[PDB]
C-alpha cells in the first residue's frame, strides 16, 4: 500500500507476481530515463521575432507571458502541466539574436512579474535583466526563483501571469548602406525546482 | 559539454572527445568475438574467382593482383576488392582455399608462382608451357576430384619486394600490386565427362599485417561478378 | 617421418540426432566461431529449463456439474489417471484444449508419479452438499460402474464440503502399480491387456445431496484442475494427445 | 551546462540570477510534488464490461491491449509517454467486480504477452493469472516484468501489443431466479519500473 | 493432511504442497540423465522440413520461422512447432544437421541469412537472384553429394532483436518470429539422375535460452507433414 | 570511411557524431538549430515547427565566431539492441530499421551580413561514430542517399 488512487476492498486476497526487475546488460537506449527534470526542467524555445531598423527606440519587440507560453502542446512540459492543477517554480530564460558586426545598437530583456504597471521603462535595470549590445554579446541568461502572491500558479485558470517577459530597443538598431536592416531574435524558457501539486483530468 | 564545440582544422582540438547530451555507459554486447577485428573478420575466407576447362590437359593461371585497376572477372572482386584498398600497403601469408565442382576423378596439380618468374600466361587456360620440373620446384600439390573436392593450402609471402598494394598506377601498378600467382593443371578429363569449374577463396592469416589507411574507394570502384 | 595412422571404424559418415552429442553440429557459421552471453534483459529474469514448469501448473482439464437432483451414491463423474487426460474444449475458435501437464507428457512413452486433481468449487454460501472422491487403482479399463458409494469407500477416497469458506480439495494420487511406469499407449491402434497408460479411475459420488433454497441456482459447477508432484517422464515421443471423451 | 538541449555560443556572457529556491516555511499544499512515479506508475481505470448470465463458458469478456489502452489523453501517465518514442516497463493488473453473494460462477483473468495465438484455454493459467469464484473473492492483482521481443515499446507506432490482458468466463455465471443477472467489472492497470526514452514532438 | 484443502483463488495458498494420502518416497530412477531438462530433450535434434530439387543450378531458401501461424510444411511442424509455442520469447545458436537424400556428385553450397536482409524469395525453389559475393560473404559452406551426404552447422543468434517468438499477430508475426534463413543451392544436377531430397532438422543449443512459459497450443494446433 | 565499414555488416549499434564545419566570414551571424527526432529512417518530419523542435533533443550554434565546428554526438536510441543494413532489400518493412531517427537542420536565427560579403554560408557536414559495434558480416556497397 502506497502512492495515491487507494482501494478498500472487503473481500480482499494476496497479489500474484512473477519475474523481477531485469537491468539491461545491455541498455536498449543511453539516454536518461525520464524523470520530472528530464521531460519538464529543460529548455523549450518560446517565442520569437525580428529587431529592425524602423524600431523605434523603447520599442517592445516582445511581451511574454513566459509562464502561460509554456503551457501548450508544444513543448513537453505541457505533459506534467495538463494534469497538475497548481504549481510553484523558479525561471531561467535565454535570450539570443544575432547581428552582423556592421550592425550596431541594443537591446534591454527584464523579468517582470505580474505587469510593467506604470514602471519607468528607463528603469527596468531594476528587474532581473541582461542588456545586449550589437559590438559586444549577442546573447544573455537570466534565472529567477518563485514570486507570485500566491503560492503557486493556476494552469488551467490563471488569474494574473507569473512573468511578462519584456523586450525593448535599448538603443535604435542603425546600419551602414547595404548591411541588413535586420536580426531575428529567439527566446527560451524553462522551469527550474519545478514543483507539482494536486493532480486533476481537467483541461480548461 | 565541452567536446560540443571544436575547431576541425587544428589537428589537435579535432582529437577532443565528442559529447552532446548525457549518456550511460552502453554495456556489454551478447556477443564472444568482436566482428570488426580486421584479422577475425577476412578470417572468413572470401570470394576470390572462378573459371571452367573445357579441353583436356590444359591449365589455368590467375595471379593474384590488389590493383584497383584490374576490373573483375580479372580482377580482385567483391569483398576482397573492397578491403585491399582500405590501406596502402600489405605483406605476409594467406590462406587460400579452393573449392572444385563438377566433374570427376580428374587429377589435378597446383603451385604458387612467385611475382616476377616465369609462369603460364595469366587468365587464360591453354596448354601450359612450363618443364614439369618448374612446376614443381615451386612447391606444388598434386590432388584428384573424387578423392576431395576442395583445398586449402598457405601461400607464403615471396617477393623481392618490402609490401604490395592496390591503389597505383601504370607501372608501379604493374609489379607492386601483386602477392603472386596460382596455377591450376588438369589431367584426364575426357570432356566426354561433366564440366569442371573451379572456385577460388582467400583468407587473411595472423602473420598477415596491414599498413597506413587509405580512403575506402567510392561506391562507383566497389564492382562484383 | 609422419606416422599418424587411424582405421576408419563402423558408422562411416552416419548421422544420429537421438541425442545432443551426436546432433551438435561439427563447425559454426558465426563469424569466429564465437558464442553468446546470457540475456534476460526482456525476459523478466524468467528463464526456462525444465518441462516440469508445466507438469506442476495445475490446469483445466474438465468441468462436471453436481445438480441437487443427483440422489445419494450417484456416480456424477468418472476420469481415467493418467497425466494424457483432459476434456476441455471450445466450439469457435474451433480448439481442444489440452493441459499443460497433458501437452507435456503426451511427448513421452513413459511416465510416473503423483498425479494432483483439484477442485474447485463454484457455489454460494447458500448451497450445502458432499461429494466424496475416490481412486479405483488398476488400469484405465475397468469396468467401475458397479461399485456403491459403500463399496467404493474400501478403497482410498476423500470427502468434501462444498459450502465453505475454502473452495479446493487437492487430491493427490499416490503412484500405485504392479509396473515402475505407465505407457503412452494412446498412440497404439487398440488396447492391449498390460499395456496401460493410467493406474486407475477416479470417481465423484455424490456424497450429501445438494440442499439449497430457491432464489440459488439448482446446482453448482465444479472445475478440475490437474497437475503433478514428484513427476517422471522418459522415452521421447511425437503425438498430440486427443481428447478423453470420458 | 547539463541537460538536453545544449547551445553552443561564441560571443558568450555570464548568466544572471537573483534569489535563490525559497522552501515553504508553511507548504501550500501536502501533496508529494509531481515526479515521475506520482503521475506514471500509478493506477488507472483502463476499460469496465458486464458479465451475464448469458455468457457461455470460456466466453470473452474482455481481450485489452492493456499497454496501447494507457496511451491515451484519459489518463496522466500520457503525458509522459506522448513525449517519448520508446519504452520498457513492468506492470501491475487489478480486476474487481461485484458479485452478490446469490451468484455464483467465475472467471479468470490471464496477461498474455503479444497474443494468445492457439494457446489451450484451458491452460491460461499458466500466464500471470487470477482467479475469481464468487463464493470466495472478489477482486485479484498480477505484476508482471517486462516481457517483448524489442528492448522497448514504441508508442507512436507500435509492432505488436505487449501485454493482452483476456478475462474468460472459467465457470459460467448461474444464479436463482430473482437474483441479478449480471456483474460489471473493472480493469485497473499501472506501469512499473517505468523507464522512458528519446523525448520527440511526434503524436503518430 | 492440511495440504488436501485450499483456497486456489488465492495466489500464496494455491502454493501450499499438496498431499492428501501417505505415501513413501519414491526413490531413485535406473536411467542417467533426466529426460525433462529442455537442453538434453531438444537436444535430440527433432525435425524440421524437407524439399526436392527438379532442375539444375537452382536454390531453395527456408526460413526458420516460429510463428505458430506459418503452418507446415511451409512452417513449423511436429516438434519443432510444438516447442516454441511453450514460451514466450526464444534467442541463441542452434545446431542444425541437414541430411541429403538420393543424388550423387552433386556439388551443394549453403549459407545463414540474418533476419531483415536480401534473400532468395522463402519456400521457393527458383534460380538465385544474388551476387556469388553477397551469398558467401554471409559465411557460406560448399560440399559434394558423393563425399558426405549429411551436413552440421551451428545457426548464430544475429539478429538486430532481443528475441524472437512463434505467438504473435500479423505485424510482429512477420518480423519478431524469425530467427534467420537458410539457403541451399545446388550445382551439376543433370535430373538424367536421380532426385535429390533435403531433410533439416533442428536441435537446440547450450547457448539457447528460453523465457517465459506460455499455454501448450491446444491439439488442434499441433500439426504434422 | 564510417559508411563504407558498416557497409559490409548486417547490424550495428552506437553513438553516431554529425560534425558541422562552417565557412563564413567573420562578418556574418547567425545560428542553426540541430535537433535529433527519435524514430525509423522513414517518418514524415516535415511537420514540426523549429519550436516543436525543441522538445527533442537539439543543440544551436552561432556560426559567427573564432570557432568553426559543433560536434553532434548522437545518443543509442532505439527500442531494439542494434538496427540493421536493410538498405540490402528490395522493399521497407515496418520494424526493420536502419536508423535510429532524423536529424534535422532548423534556421534559428536568420542569417545577416553586409553587402561585401557572400549572400549565405556553407556547411561541410562530416560523420564519424564513437562506441560502435557492429557484427554479421556481409557484402554490399551502399549506394548514395539522395536525401
Ligand atoms: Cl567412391
Amino acid at each position: 500500500g502506497a502512492s495515491y488512487f487507494t482501494s478498500v476492498d472487503q473481500s480482499s486476497v494476496h497479489t500474484a507476481e512473477v519475474g523481477s526487475h531485469q537491468i539491461e546488460p545491455l541498455k536498449t537506449s543511453v539516454d536518461k530515463p525520464g524523470s520530472k527534470k528530464t521531460q519538464g526542467e529543460k529548455f523549450f524555445l518560446i517565442h520569437s521575432a525580428r529587431w529592425l531598423t524602423t524600431h523605434a527606440l523603447f520599442h517592445e519587440v516582445a511581451k511574454l507571458d513566459v509562464v502561460k507560453l509554456l503551457y501548450n502542446e508544444q513543448f513537453a512540459v505541457q505533459g506534467l502541466l495538463r494534469y497538475h492543477t497548481y504549481a510553484r517554480f523558479g525561471i531561467e530564460i535565454q535570450v539570443q539574436i544575432n547581428p552582423t558586426p556592421f550592425q550596431q545598437g541594443g537591446l534591454i530583456c527584464a523579468m517582470v512579474p505580474g505587469d510593467q504597471s506604470y514602471g519607468s521603462i528607463a528603469s527596468l535595470t531594476v528587474y532581473p535583466h541582461g542588456l545586449l549590445n550589437c559590438n559586444i554579446n549577442n546573447v544573455v541568461r537570466i534565472k529567477v526563483p518563485f514570486i507570485y502572491t500566491r503560492g503557486a500558479y493556476h494552469f488551467k485558470d490563471p488569474q494574473y501571469p507569473v512573468w511578462e517577459l519584456t523586450i525593448r530597443v535599448w538603443s535604435e538598431l542603425n546600419i551602414g548602406t547595404g548591411t541588413s536592416a535586420y536580426t531575428s531574435l529567439n527566446v527560451l524558457a524553462r522551469f527550474t525546482d519545478l514543483e507539482l501539486h494536486g493532480l486533476t483530468p481537467l483541461s480548461t | 559539454p565541452v567536446g560540443a564545440i571544436t575547431t576541425i582544422e587544428d589537428p589537435v582540438l579535432a582529437k577532443k572527445v565528442p559529447e552532446t547530451f548525457p549518456e550511460l555507459k552502453p554495456g556489454e554486447s551478447r556477443h564472444t568475438s568482436d566482428h570488426m577485428s580486421i584479422y577475425k573478420f577476412m578470417g572468413r575466407s572470401h570470394f576470390l574467382c572462378t573459371f571452367t576447362f573445357n579441353s583436356n590437359n590444359k591449365e589455368y593461371t590467375f595471379p593474384i593482383t590488389l590493383s584497383s585497376t584490374s576490373n573483375p572477372p580479372h580482377g580482385l572482386p567483391s569483398t576482397l576488392r573492397w578491403f585491399f584498398n582500405l590501406f596502402q600497403l600489405y605483406r605476409g601469408p594467406l590462406d587460400l582455399t579452393i573449392i572444385i565442382t563438377g566433374a570427376t576423378d580428374v587429377d589435378g596439380m597446383a603451385w604458387f608462382t612467385p611475382v616476377g618468374l616465369a609462369v603460364d600466361t595469366p587468365w587464360v587456360e591453354k596448354e601450359s608451357a612450363l618443364q614439369i620440373d618448374y612446376k614443381t620446384a615451386l612447391g606444388a600439390v598434386r590432388f584428384n576430384t573424387r578423392r576431395t573436392g576442395n583445398i586449402q593450402i598457405r601461400l607464403p609471402w615471396y617477393s623481392y619486394l618490402y609490401a604490395v598494394s592496390g591503389a597505383l598506377d601504370g607501372l608501379g601498378d604493374k609489379t607492386d600490386s601483386t602477392f603472386g600467382l596460382v596455377s591450376i593443371q588438369i589431367a584426364n578429363y575426357n570432356h566426354s565427362d561433366e564440366y569442371l569449374s573451379f572456385s577460388c577463396y582467400l583468407s587473411v592469416t595472423e602473420q598477415s599485417e596491414f599498413y597506413f589507411p587509405r580512403a575506402p574507394l567510392n561506391s562507383n570502384a566497389m564492382l562484383s561478378t | 617421418m609422419m606416422r599418424n595412422e587411424t582405421r576408419v571404424s563402423t558408422t562411416e559418415n552416419v548421422v544420429n540426432l537421438s541425442n545432443y552429442e551426436d546432433a551438435r553440429a561439427k563447425m559454426s557459421f558465426a563469424l569466429d566461431q564465437e558464442d553468446w552471453k546470457s540475456d534476460p534483459s526482456q525476459g523478466g529474469g524468467i528463464k526456462i529449463t525444465h518441462f516440469t514448469t508445466w507438469t506442476s501448473i495445475p490446469t483445466l482439464a474438465a468441468q462436471f456439474p453436481f445438480n441437487a437432483s443427483d440422489s445419494v451414491g450417484q456416480q456424477i463423474k468418472v476420469i481415467p489417471v493418467d497425466p494424457y487426460f483432459f476434456q476441455m474444449t471450445n466450439t469457435n475458435p474451433d480448439q481442444k484444449c489440452i493441459t499443460a501437464l497433458a501437452s507435456i507428457c503426451q511427448m513421452f512413452c513413459f511416465w510416473r508419479g503423483d498425479l494432483v486433481f483439484d477442485f474447485q468449487v463454484f457455489p454460494t454460501k447458500y448451497h450445502s452438499g458432499r461429494l466424496l472422491f475416490c481412486f479405483v487403482p488398476g488400469n484405465e479399463l475397468i469396468d467401475v460402474t458397479g461399485i456403491t458409494l459403500k463399496q467404493a469407500t474400501t478403497a482410498p477416497c476423500a470427502v468434501m464440503d462444498i459450502a465453505g469458506v475454502q473452495s479446493t480439495l487437492r487430491f493427490r494420487v499416490p503412484w500405485i502399480s504392479d509396473t515402475p511406469y505407465r505407457v503412452n499407449r494412446y498412440t497404439k491402434e487398440a488396447h492391449q491387456k498390460g499395456e496401460y497408460t493410467a493406474i486407475g479411475k477416479l470417481i465423484v459420488y455424490c456424497y450429501n445431496r445438494l440442499t439449497s433454497p430457491s432464489n440459488v441456482a439448482h446446482h453448482v459447477r465444479v472445475n478440475v484442475y490437474l497437475s503433478a508432484i514428484n513427476l517422471e517422464c522418459f522415452a521421447p515421443l511425437y503425438h498430440a494427445m486427443d481428447v478423453t471423451t470420458q
